[PDB]
């Protein structure tokens, strides 16, 4: 449970995302990202990060991520992150900005991908070079609010 | 560098109760805009809403007619915090 009353919005704008689903065609579509930091109603001491992916065109397209300070430690180790939970939102925003600022003839090229396969969808921002898609951030999103 | 503040802020269209404000966006990729409106020299606390960074216009509703209002647009970017870089105008509805 997130306290939307005590929540602060850091980022609210569309971001270009490559959306892959199992039975549908790949689509390059601009999805609205809203990033919120705040505390839970159950405990002002628990700090939480909220990211909401939505489409202005589709009312059924909703994907949500909530990360707690405890959850961040697992994310920090598994992904080699070197910043604290306080700096974590700003780094995500800068990565989202690089996807927005990406140009067609970019090498390496920054690209954002939302992969929807059943009950979960995995969001990733990658830098595509000659060798590999190197991962900058990978986040697990659940359908709904 | 280039300025992170919105450039030209004006009331484009108006109703006795509502205003539509337009601004020219800063060259920086804007994360969000925060708009504060209140009555010029009034006793009432200032009202604030947020609009997406892609938007260059906003609508303020519920206003009282013939009253002078002070409207401020705050633009957040890489180098601008929430309430840094403000542009304000005064309008009589």
């Amino acid at each position: 449970g997130f306290d939307l009353s005590t929540a602060t919005t850091l980022f609210w704008r569309p971001v270009p995302v490559h959306v892959k689903q199992q039975d549908r065609e790949d689509v390059l579509e601009e999805l609205t990202f809203r990033i919120l930091t705040g505390v839970a109603k159950q405990n002002h001491n628990l700090r939480i990060l909220r990211i909401h992916i939505s489409s202005d065109s589709d009312l059924f397209f909703l994907h949500t991520l909530e990360v707690s300070e405890e959850d961040f430690q697992s994310l920090k180790n598994d992904q080699g992150i070197l910043v604290d939970f306080a700096s974590f939102p700003g780094k995500i925003i800068s990565l989202l900005e690089k996807c927005i600022l990406a140009q067609p003839g970019d090498s390496p090229r920054f690209q954002a991908v939302l992969t929807i396969r059943g009950g979960e969808s995995v969001f990733k921002i990658v830098e595509i070079n000659d060798f590999k898609q190197l991962p900058h951030i990978t986040l697990a999103f659940r359908p709904g609010n | 560098s280039v300025s992170s503040v919105p450039t030209k802020l004006e009331v484009v269209a108006a109703t006795p109760t509502s205003l539509l404000i337009s601004w020219d966006a800063p060259a920086v990729t804007v994360y969000l805009y925060v708009i504060t409106y209140g009555e010029t020299g009034g006793n009432s606390p200032v009202q604030e809403f947020e609009v997406p960074g892609s938007k260059s216009t906003a609508t303020i509703s519920g206003l009282k007619p013939g009253v002078d209002y002070t409207i401020t647009v705050y633009a957040s970017s890489k180098h601008s915090s929430r309430y840094a870089s403000p542009i304000s105008i005064n309008y009589r509805t």
